[PDB]
């Protein structure tokens, strides 16, 4: 029982995955080719003589992207179908990732994954990777959703993107793509969490030190996130919390289903000896503005509801202390239909390191999923980039011109406007 | 890169 | 099997490894060939590290010590560059504290002994003789050059001279200092030894 | 952190400056080919202020050579140590400045300045903040004070906020060449008095008096004269190249030395000097140093310090030395010599001490101070000017170039004004 | 439980910090990497496997000066971001420390300040360390009293100056810097102790017999001023005082805080083994006045207060003996509103004896953190270099220039005016 | 590992002590390397120090001394100078009392053999001949040296010929007499001496 | 330098 399958669509969705299960391997002892020289059953099956081989879906419509997936180290660790390519790219258009090709390729994705779940035995979720603000992580990520929705249905389908930072951008149709992939994001996806390159960006300046970090040092991070959230499925906690209480004990009105990420410590290996990890230092540090994930600084907002995610040598009454302390912290302020709004989860396992990697050995980590009204910013940036594009009809030969009707920018103008009023009437 | 494993964490 | 398969020292303790398991199989439920951390190997030879006294100590002197490897050549201008700054390092943390805890071993790119030999003088870490055959093993296992004469067998450079590279007891790759790689923190990329956790056993 | 960027114009820029590199060079273990020989932690950690990298670990210097003619720039890349500038910062222009301020500053020099200006801000613009920039140059020919002072003006206004130390060398008068130097000094001095916040006068007779009557050299060449003005550039900005137990800056020397933005024109000096016979028998202390680093001819302009008095002054020590000393011995000549030191300021010193002495000595000071006797310097060149100027002298060259007559009447003004301004404070 | 946070701020504050923590690391045992081979509490942590992080913050807007603890053997001590730094000094500007180039490095100040003070049970005092004859020293430092006295409100904030010398200088601007910076040691200071470095070269010229120190040798005397005065915080003894009891049986009514240092039992070793340094020699060494670390002269001024620190094998009788027979010396007098005048305090530890620097082994210490009227003269001394300059407006464009209006100057001075006003009134 | 990391002495003493170290290792839970505390060795081989009558003493003969390298060149005029307040600060303070109470080893900087005796026939106290490989190393050990001839590793000199620097029983530091130092008290630094808590234990 | 420890006082 208790699987998770781990759908990923998109250049940044096959390589923040590609950390995930190189972390994942390494964790549980499972080798580059599956052997092991039943914690593992959330993340992989068990063939015969150790051939333990991971449950992903890995999806994209160029071959540059997957092909060094199964021509690498892990070639022989995945299935080789399980990796599913197109032929050309999606090119940066929604259009052609959802109404032109994408159903040559859908048709073969959804039948790997009613593969993946005859071989369970009770689905958690279905975990996400994509990039909102692509052609394949936006348009066939949201043909993914409505498939999904309809077939696999009352499942926890989670979501982690990959919004678009403020201004590191390396696009220009970004602001097209991002909210018109926004119906998926609200009707179909549950414990959508928001990441953007530009926060994680300065967390490796600030904590890990690097001044030049790439896409490896951001997707060991995001990897390290994940193994947080899904830690006491795999692992024996004190206080185990599954997929489920996510989606209860973080979740208001059923409309607002946006999270923000944040880990601690991302401390450096030259650092990491000289300081105290104790647990109320460490979920001040979770709380810190410039920790946040997003680039949505939350001191100008109101907590709805957060979910900590202690894990390591954590004893409770260190918790339930620090927790009165961030409480009495009065720059971060909760709603008043709260209160309280403090679920939290420890996992015995200290966190692992890969061989390598820009981490330290840590005692103890937290992953601090938070649910605030301060992510109405996020969409309120993109609000402004759209209505400026188009404001006089810019790049929209390349959308209608492949299957996309006018209209639909215009829906997703009030699925955005209405998602910001609906973000303001929550703290009243 | 073929990454080395871990030690095994002794039960305590 | 580590860092890479095509190396002198790895097909070396390849053939030892599993000839050492034929004899014990033919002596003797062993399966062939040994595993890769079964395989037990003696990274430097008797004779082949010598001090600034140039007297020769043994690989088992090296023991709870942090050791890496330092690929220089005397005429670069990088490797000229980072030695003081590596100088100052092996100084501020080998007086700082009752315990030792790093040593370089240092692997020569000059063209000929006697620069060799005033490039050497200047450094107080231990060394190897640049005609004994274990550098040019060394950088093959490692894959560090400053131009393909020496062919690679598919693969590419790990990094270009100079090169600190954090090394284990049989030889695996524990972590890179990366002064002139891709990620290019030259100066400041010593400070990323974790010598807590690096080390020679 | 901070990056000194060295722009050299005219053949006295380029000469002077080709030292200063020389200098640099060997104060930091740089072999004229950009390898480092010699292994220490201080001659690099603080090099960005000089040098920058080039991927192949070559130190590349912060030179943005100038000059109106493939002349001397070229014997400075022909000659030793000239490998080290980069080809590109090495702007030519062929048409000729021939000792003509307004050739440098109106007519030629206006279109070479928009390529030199191009290369200076490629050079100091990307980095994430210049501590300021260094010119060398006379203003006595016509590359120097014409050009030199050009580019002054525009980076003055691009960079409104850095500090432009300028080693200027003013004309000599007593004994000198070119008939038009007190044309190209004038108009010259009514802008370095508005966009320069510090100017080192330097004469060349007061180098040929430190070699003559210190050093008691046999032929004093202007390669050794250039040598003791690299003396003075490097040990101002030791500091900012070095640590030390009481660093400094060179913000730290302007706000230390400049009572009104007007007053500021300095008078260097740099002295553990001594002859051939007699470095084996002179001793080495800081009375020693201070005692030849006030005394009358150390000073590297022609202009007597006793002749006036001291609006204010520095120091800039080098070297392992006791704190005391340096204290005490600012106090000894300010309390002794109060005469030639002025009231209204108060305890009118500024020490700083630099831990690493210049090589081969064991301790070194440059003075930089502000001594109203630089009243006798503009004075010596504007009864050279008016003499000129009644009878309507060498002037068609300037005015048929695009001068009107109102510019030098204005060169006058700036000039005479500033001479008063002087003589208010004395 | 008794912790107390060193900022060190200015040139002079870093090498003052090199010898102070210096002192503390051997008076508790710390190696120099920060593994003892708990009275460690008020200076050093506990990280797990012996690590020993001091509790301190190094501001400087040069890097050149905390660059040498940063590249000498104690990057490996200081925690890497305790030693904050910046891009271009202050330059002898009081305007550019307080309100230019000081208001981009005070956020990372206030942040590891606070940091450092989270991992306290209850924090004693803030020992600031500073010298007010210069840039970041008298800018940066001012505003970061500013900006603790807000946050920080209950707590003491005791300040080391280092207050500008008679005839020595070796700066020409640093009587603005020195009137101009009363304002932050007269209202936001709690204890304010006065030292200049001529008395510290008197001291080391006629008792230690060094006739030419350097200021590595000032900082000798200065880091024993600080072991003495928090002797009690850290180790038992027959009477012991606390920052509380220091700024409560000293300081009188609250504008009248300023204190003067005299530590007596300096002494190298040619002198020190022929004498008897017994309590009676070195509480008469103590009072003499010539060993005022001031340049200011007591036999014109009256002790309001004295707080005797003696520190070894200090029986009380001779404790009690000594204070009569230096209360009974007419050369010696008091105002008439203290009956008693005297917070006596011993430490059982013996002072940490000075391997290769300047001072020799001794079984017994005093240190004298006396407040008198006679201190209404080390500022009347700095008013006439200030009316001098100011009458003709020298140097003041330097200091307008980056927004420091000309009006300061004036009630900077006035202020001052009503400093010494103040104290001739409480002697009458 | 005091006061320098790098110098042959030092180099000498941690492969003697962890070699030994290591062979109580495999003769019998035990930290590897050895700390700078419990390291040890003897400072002064058998036939080193030489007394005036030109007849040999081992090292356990400075118990409860006070012990001082004098680093000497006899054509310097500063040790020309400095001699006879040596001479007189020895005599005097080693005749007045009840208890020999200093040595002085003296360590050579001359040109030859002829120089060394015509230096040191001045001169009562111990000394250690100029063919020893011992003056050499005590001159990298505590950093002595009149001209970088001799490669030091980015390292300091601690002071130019001559200088008088007490010793401890492990080459430690005790204190630096500062004659040629950052001090610069000539003929005078002497009476900083304290016999008293440096003792050659 | 670091210092030794001082001799632990036993009761009487
Ligand atoms: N964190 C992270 N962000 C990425 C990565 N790659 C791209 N991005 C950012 O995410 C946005 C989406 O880029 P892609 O991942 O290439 O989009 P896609 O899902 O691959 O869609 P297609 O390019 O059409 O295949 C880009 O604008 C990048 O800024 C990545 O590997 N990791
Ligand atoms: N006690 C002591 N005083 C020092 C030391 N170094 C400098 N000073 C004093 O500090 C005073 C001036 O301050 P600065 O040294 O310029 O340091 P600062 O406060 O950072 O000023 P800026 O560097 O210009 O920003 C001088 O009068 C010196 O006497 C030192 O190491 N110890
Ligand atoms: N110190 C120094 N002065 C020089 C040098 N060359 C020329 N001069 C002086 O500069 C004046 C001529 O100006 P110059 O700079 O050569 O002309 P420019 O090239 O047009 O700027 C003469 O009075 C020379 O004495 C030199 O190499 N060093
Ligand atoms: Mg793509
Ligand atoms: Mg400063």
């Amino acid at each position: 029982m208790r699987e998770v399958i781990s759908i990923h669509v998109g250049q940044a969705g096959i390589q923040i995955g590609n950390a995930c299960w190189e972390l994942f391997c390494l964790e549980h002892g499972i080798q580059p080719d599956g052997q092991m020289p039943d914690a593992f059953n959330t993340f992989f099956s068990e063939t015969g003589a150790g051939k333990h081989v991971p449950r992903c879906v890995f999806l994209d419509l160029e071959p540059t992207v997957v092909d060094e997936v199964r021509t690498g180290t892990y070639r022989h660790l995945f299935h080789p179908e399980q990796l599913i390519s197109g032929k050309e790219d999606a090119a940066n258009n929604f259009a052609r990732g959802h109404y032109t090709i994408g159903k040559e390729i859908v048709d073969l994705s959804l039948d790997r994954i009613r593969k993946l779940a005859d071989n369970c035995t009770g689905l958690q979720g279905f975990l996400m990777f994509n990039a909102v603000g692509g052609g394949t992580g936006s348009g066939l990520g949201c043909l993914l959703l409505e498939r999904l929705s309809v077939d696999y249905g009352k499942k926890s389908k989670l979501n982690f993107c990959s919004w678009p930072s403020p201004q590191v951008s390396t696009a220009v149709v970004e602001p097209y793509n991002s909210v018109l992939s926004t119906h998926s994001l609200l009707e179909h996806t549950d414990v959508a969490v928001m990441l953007d390159n530009e926060a994680i960006y300065d967390i490796c300046r600030r904590n890990l030190d690097i001044e030049r970090p790439t896409y490896t040092n951001l997707n060991r991070l995001i990897a390290q996130v994940i193994s947080s959230l899904t830690a006491s499925l795999r692992f024996d906690g004190a206080l185990n919390v599954d997929v489920t209480e996510f989606q209860t004990n973080l979740v208001p009105y059923p409309r607002i289903h946006f999270m923000l990420s944040s880990y601690a410590p991302i401390i450096s290996a030259e650092k990491a000896y000289h300081e105290q990890l104790s647990v109320a230092e460490i979920t001040n540090s979770a709380f810190e503005p410039a920790s946040m994930m997003a680039k949505c600084d939350p001191r100008h907002g109101k907590y709805m509801a957060c979910c900590l995610m202690y894990r390591g040598d954590v004893v409770p009454k260190d918790v339930n202390a620090a927790v009165a302390t961030i409480k009495t912290k009065r720059t971060i302020q909760f709603v008043d239909w709260c209160p309280t709004g403090f679920k939290c989860g420890i996992n015995y396992q200290p966190p692992t390191v890969v061989p390598g990697g820009d981490l330290a050995k840590v005692m103890r980590a937290v992953c601090m999923i938070s649910n605030s009204t301060a992510i109405a910013e996020v969409f309120s940036r993109m609000d402004h980039k759209f209505d400026l594009m188009y404001a006089k009809r810019a790049f929209v030969h390349w959308y209608v011109g492949e299957g996309m009707e006018e209209g639909e920018f215009s829906e997703a103008r009030e699925d955005l406007a209405a998602l910001e009023k609906d973000y303001e009437e929550v703290g009243i | 890169v073929a990454k080395p494993l871990p030690p095994p964490v002794q039960t305590v | 099997s580590q860092p890479v398969f095509a190396s002198p020292l790895n097909v070396e303790k390849r053939r030892l490894n599993e000839e050492r398991a034929l004899m014990q199989a033919q002596k003797a439920n062993i399966q062939l060939p040994p595993n890769y951390g079964d395989m037990d190997l003696i990274l430097f030879p008797e004779g082949s590290l010598k001090n600034s006294n140039n007297t020769v100590i043994p690989q088992s002197h090296l023991k709870g010590k942090s050791v890496a490897l330092y690929f220089a050549d005397g005429a670069d201008p990088k490797c000229a560059s980072l030695l003081p700054f590596l100088l100052n390092y092996y100084r501020t943390m080998n007086e700082g504290g009752a315990n030792q805890k790093i040593e370089i071993i240092f692997v020569s790119l000059d063209r000929d002994r006697e620069a060799f030999e005033s490039h050497r003088a200047h450094m107080p870490w231990l060394s190897i003789d640049l005609e004994n055959p274990l550098t040019e093993i060394l950088k093959r296992h490692f894959r560090v050059m400053k131009e393909y004469e020496v062919p690679t067998y598919g693969y590419g450079s790990r990094t270009g001279v100079p090169s600190v590279i954090v090394i284990g007891s049989d030889g695996r790759e524990a972590q890179f200092l990366p002064i002139c790689s891709g990620l290019e923190e030259g100066d400041r990329a010593l400070l990323r030894w974790d010598w807590r956790n690096t080390k020679f056993a | 952190m901070r990056e000194i960027v060295h722009v050299q114009g005219g053949q006295c820029g380029n000469q002077i400056g080709a030292k200063f590199w020389e200098v640099i060079s060997d104060e930091h273990g740089i072999d004229p080919t950009g390898t480092y020989c010699g292994d220490s932690d201080l001659q690099l950690e603080r090099i960005n202020v000089f040098y920058n990298e080039a991927t192949g670990g070559r130190f590349v210097p912060r030179a943005i050579l100038m000059d109106l003619e493939p002349g001397t720039m070229d014997s400075v890349r022909a000659g030793p140590f000239g490998q080290l500038f980069r080809p590109d910062n090495f702007v030519f222009g062929q048409t000729g400045a021939g000792n003509n301020w307004a050739k440098g500053h109106y007519t030629e020099g206006a279109e070479l300045i928009d390529s030199v200006l191009d290369v200076v801000r490629k050079e100091a613009e990307g980095c994430d903040c210049l501590q300021g920039f260094q010119i060398t140059h006379s203003l006595g020919g016509g590359t120097g004070s014409g050009m030199g002072t050009l580019l002054i003006s525009k980076v003055r206004e691009e960079y409104p906020d850095r500090i432009m130390e300028t080693f200027s060398v003013f004309p000599s008068p007593k004994v000198s060449d070119t008939v038009v130097e007190p044309y190209n000094a004038t108009l010259s001095v009514h802008q370095l008095v508005e966009n320069a916040d510090e100017v080192q006068v330097i004469d060349n007779e007061a180098l040929y008096d430190i070699c003559f009557r210190t050093l008691k050299l046999t032929t004093p060449t202007y390669g050794d004269l250039n040598h003791l003005v690299s003396a003075a550039m490097s040990g101002v900005t030791c500091c900012l190249r070095f640590p030390g137990q009481l660093n400094s800056d060179l913000r730290k020397l302007a706000v230390n030395l400049i009572p009104f933005p007007r007053l500021h024109f300095f008078l260097i000096g740099f002295a553990p000097l001594t002859s051939r016979g007699s470095q084996q028998y002179r001793a080495l202390s800081v009375p020693e140093l201070t005692q030849q680093m006030f005394d009358a001819k150390n000073m590297m302009c022609a202009s007597d310090p006793r002749h006036g008095r001291y609006l204010t002054a520095s120091a800039m020590f080098r070297g392992r030395m006791s704190t005391k000393e340096v204290d005490e011995q600012m106090l000894n000549v300010q309390n002794k010599n109060s005469s030639y030191f002025v009231e209204w300021i108060p305890n009118n010193m500024k020490s700083s001490v630099c831990d690493i002495p210049p090589k081969g000595l064991k301790m070194s000071v440059t003075f930089v101070g502000n001594s109203t006797a630089i009243q006798e310097m503009f004075k010596r060149v504007s009864d050279q000017f008016t003499a000129m100027f009644r009878r309507k002298a060498f002037l068609h060259w300037y005015t048929g170039e695009g001068m009107d007559e109102m510019e030098f009447t204005e060169a006058e003004s700036n000039m005479n004004d500033l001479v008063s301004e002087y003589q208010q404070y004395q």
